């Protein structure tokens, strides 16, 4: 898998291929 | 959070998992 | 009939437009 | 949920919006 | 809805998304 | 059929690639 | 339009400038 | 243009929606 | 039936995450 | 190949990486 | 066609694009 | 490679082609 820095909608991009079914949350300010 | 984590760092695959429901 | 994996591919970008800071859940099932 | 709503019809972005934190 | 810089195809999916059945103009060197 | 909305998402990019410093009008309707 | 041009079928990059400005 | 406003400066989502037909 | 066009287009943004430095070809045909 | 594969059905990351170099 | 630095998977996005039914090869390493 | 000339550096349409199979 990358190994590089992943922001914003690319980073949300990562989330959907790496989580499938399961789904995920995107919290920025956390 | 993610984007310290991710975004202004590195994520392995694994960590990015963390953030799987 | 919409291809959901494509669908929710295109949602979820959508939504980090959207929500901006607030961030948000994706939970398709 | 979201895949029901806003993949058989397209949602605004007021119908996004519910989907938010 | 965010506020950040929007460039290039990233621009454009965000006029996408916000003018919806309108469409939209995007002319960068104007 | 081909799902109207999510090929317009990928045509917007393409022409954003395709024609370049030219710009263009997206008029779906 | 280009949504009838375009989406039923692929249209080629020399397809695709006729959209362009 | 679009560029300045929303690129190399920030766009709200009213000023995105000056550039809709 | 899936739009094999459009999910072309996701899947080498799939392969290029996956993938990393390895890299892919990506031969539809 | 990929497309007949992973277009019909979804592939998992795992299924994706057949497919890296 | 844009005359731009293309990296990762923009890079990607357009070669899917130029490329068609050739398909393509991205080695990064390379 | 693809890298040295389309990324830290730009490629023109034809040098895209040449990563085409
Ligand atoms: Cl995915
Ligand atoms: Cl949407
Ligand atoms: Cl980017
Ligand atoms: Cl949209
Ligand atoms: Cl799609
Ligand atoms: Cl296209
Ligand atoms: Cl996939
Ligand atoms: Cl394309
Ligand atoms: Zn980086
Ligand atoms: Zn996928
Ligand atoms: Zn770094
Ligand atoms: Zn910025
Ligand atoms: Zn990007
Ligand atoms: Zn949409
Ligand atoms: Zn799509
Ligand atoms: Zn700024
Ligand atoms: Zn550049
Ligand atoms: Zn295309
Ligand atoms: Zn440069």
């Amino acid at each position: 898998f990358v190994n590089q820095h992943l922001c914003g909608s690319h980073l949300v991009e990562a989330l959907y291929l790496v989580c499938g079914e399961r789904g995920f949350f995107y919290t920025p300010k956390t | 959070g993610i984007v310290e984590q991710c975004c202004t760092s590195i994520c392995s695959l694994y960590q990015l998992e963390n953030y799987c429901n």
